[PDB]
């Protein structure tokens, strides 16, 4: 009978940098999708693998929450099969991914005048991040032939960018909010329903 | 010293009689008149009649058809009952008292109308139904501090906001009230006190909505 | 209308106001009783005095003797002197007579007594409390006192931006002392705050602009 804490991570006031993108386990509670996509408040309101017709319908073993916050015109990255600095080197679904990715402009809340520089992304990596994969380190990332060691030089860079997040911002470069949910369903009893399921 | 208390407001439904009662106390070392007298919001004045000791009356041509005085002498009081009222009659009601001067031998005359006043009484004709207010403590953010609490969504008005049960009386601040577009009330008072005294001093508003009977009392901690 | 009084009348201290208050056409005013009351707000009017000629009229006890009364047949008027106006003279000023078997007021004259200095306005602003988001509302609260003159310009601001959706400000009124008092109230939705870094309330009176801001 106990409803999905999904208010514990679609109203939170903290939202982790997309680099440090934070996970929540959700499970053994009911999932009523029709709160969510009834709701006017998103920009962006995607599922793969699944209609969202009938999500309230379905049962999954367990459920992820992942949150971050990024670039307005960095969204269409969070989605399987896309390039750019965020798939790339912040978060990167599976190309076979099922679930939802759920966001919107939070320019109100989480820009500054003169610039909101907590919220940092990752600019370099030696490869691609793997699916649901987090990198969090900071050190020196080399770009050119000399192997440089803890001091930031020529073709040696601080990995981290701050977005610069101001309220005057045009609407591709706002602050906005993301939750991705995945649908875990593994070879065990499932967890978590919706409302109308059998 | 001469003090006249009017009965408490309220609301009166249209078409409905409102019926309102002076209370007198104090000296009384001459003759007098006693009336009725309302002010409208904007600031006009309108006597309604006045009543002897003997319960003789003289009403304004205007009322006298809808209004009824009567006195007690007894218990040093008169009444006013204005009958089939409407939106027109919401008023501030005074009762007010006005001494006999020169009397000659075929007429008394008075000199000084209107000697003593009560404080007046809001009395609101309306169809719509009362609504006691929700209190909200509005919590302390020099060396002072401000704190308060909010009384919102109530009708009519008036309503009485006291601190501690009016033990506090310095610093207190009690607004005016706004009218929203839903035409209930909301008004906030606000008390200053020394940043000091909110770890050890109990500070309680005391809400008093005399047309819903509601008497509230709200604390209002750090 | 029977009496007619100016709506408002301004005067410098020390200075003489003659208020005036005109009997309609058919009634002559050489005859009539006159009387005239002082009603401060918050109070009941205050009998001043009655004059019906040089030889006939009444001073209440306590009522400064700068107050007289006098009658222009010419304009049919009663007119109340005040001599030697001062700061606590400014009141709402009626007149009144007996006709037609009732007593008939005035509308009132409001006197205003010039040269009362600036004063800058104290606000404090409030944000919902926690009770009231817990009933799923959101009230802002911004109170404003101790300024005058009574001319103040009020905006709420959500983040950095203008805001007029939801704003209710009450007409600034003269709290004890003269001063001037006004609210304002900023009704929002629990996540119309939620949503936002901050509100401001900002007062701007006599060259200066007061700003609070609260945040959840
Ligand atoms: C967040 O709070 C709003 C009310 O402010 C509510 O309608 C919404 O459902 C909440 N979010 C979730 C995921 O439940
Ligand atoms: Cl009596």
């Amino acid at each position: 009978t106990n409803l999905c804490p999904f208010g514990e991570v679609f109203n939170a006031t903290r939202f982790a940098s997309v680099y440090a993108w934070n996970r929540k386990r959700i499970s053994n509670c009911v999932a009523d999708y029709s709160v969510l996509y009834n709701s006017a408040s998103f920009s962006t309101f995607k599922c793969y693998g699944v209609s969202p017709t009938k999500l309230n319908d379905l049962c999954f073993t367990n459920v992820y929450a992942d949150s971050f916050v990024i670039r307005g015109d960095e969204v269409r990255q969070i989605a399987p099969g896309q390039t750019g600095k965020i798939a790339d080197y912040n978060y990167k679904l599976p190309d076979d991914f099922t679930g939802c990715v759920i966001a919107w402009n939070s320019n109100n809340l989480d820009s500054k005048v003169g610039g909101n520089y907590n919220y940092l992304y990752r600019l370099f990596r030696k490869s691609n991040l793997k699916p649901f994969e987090r990198d969090i380190s900071t050190e020196i990332y080399q770009a050119g032939s000399t192997p440089c060691n803890g001091v930031e030089g020529f073709n040696c860079y601080f990995p981290l960018q701050s977005y610069g997040f101001q309220p005057t911002n045009g609407v591709g470069y706002q602050p906005y909010r993301v939750v991705v949910l995945s649908f875990e369903l593994l070879h065990a009893p499932a967890t978590v329903c919706g409302p109308g399921s059998h | 010293q001469v003090q006249l208390q009017e009965s408490g407001p309220g609301l009166v439904k249209p078409s409905e009689t409102l019926s309102l009662t002076c209370s007198v106390s104090g000296d009384s070392i001459g003759t007098y008149y006693w009336s009725w007298i309302r002010q409208s919001p904007e600031k006009g004045l309108e006597w309604i009649g006045y009543i002897h000791h003997s319960g003789k009356t003289n009403y304004n041509p205007s009322l006298k058809s809808r209004v009824t005085m009567s006195v007690d002498t007894s218990k040093n009081q008169f009444s006013l009952k204005l009958t089939s009222v409407t939106a027109a009659d919401t008023a501030v009601y005074y009762c007010a008292r006005s001494p006999i001067g020169y009397c000659s031998s075929t007429k008394c005359y008075i000199d000084k109308p209107f000697d003593s006043w009560g404080q007046g009484t809001l009395v609101t004709v309306s169809s719509a139904s009362t609504k006691g207010p929700s209190v909200f403590p509005l919590a302390p953010s020099g060396g002072t501090a401000a704190l308060g609490c909010l009384v919102k969504d109530y009708f009519p008005e008036p309503v009485t906001v006291s601190w501690n049960s009016g033990a506090l009386t310095s610093g207190v601040h009690t607004f005016p009230a706004v009218l929203q577009s839903s035409g209930l009330y909301s008004l906030s008072s606000v008390v200053t006190v020394p940043s000091s005294s909110l770890g050890t001093q109990t500070y309680i508003c005391n809400v008093n909505h005399k047309p819903s009977n509601t008497k509230v009392d709200k604390r209002v901690a750090a | 209308a029977v009496l007619t009084q100016p709506s408002s009348l301004s005067a410098s201290p020390g200075a003489s106001a003659s208020l005036t208050c005109t009997l309609r056409g058919g009634i002559n005013v050489v005859n009539q009783r006159l009387y005239w009351y002082q009603q401060k707000p918050g109070s009941p009017p205050r009998f001043l005095l009655k004059y019906k000629s040089d030889s006939d009229n009444f001073l209440g006890s306590g009522v400064p003797s700068r107050f007289s009364g006098s009658k222009d047949a010419s304009a049919n008027a009663g007119i109340l002197l005040i001599s030697e106006v001062q700061s606590e003279d400014e009141a709402d000023y009626y007149c009144m007579m007996w006709h037609s078997s009732a007593y008939v007021f005035g509308g009132g004259t409001k006197l205003t007594v010039l040269g009362q200095p600036k004063a800058a306005p104290s606000v404090t602003l409030f944000p919902p409390s926690s009770e009231e988001l817990q009933a799923n509302k959101a009230t802002l609260v911004c109170l404003i006192s101790d300024f005058y003159p009574g001319a103040v310009t009020v905006a709420w601001k959500a983040d950095s931006s203008p805001v007029k959706a939801g704003v209710e400000t009450t007409t600034p009124s003269k709290q004890s002392n003269n001063k001037y008092a006004a609210s304002s109230y900023l009704s929002l939705t629990p996540e119309q705050w939620k949503s936002h870094r901050s509100y401001s309330c900002q007062v701007t009176h006599e060259g200066s602009t007061v700003e609070k801001t609260v945040a959840p």
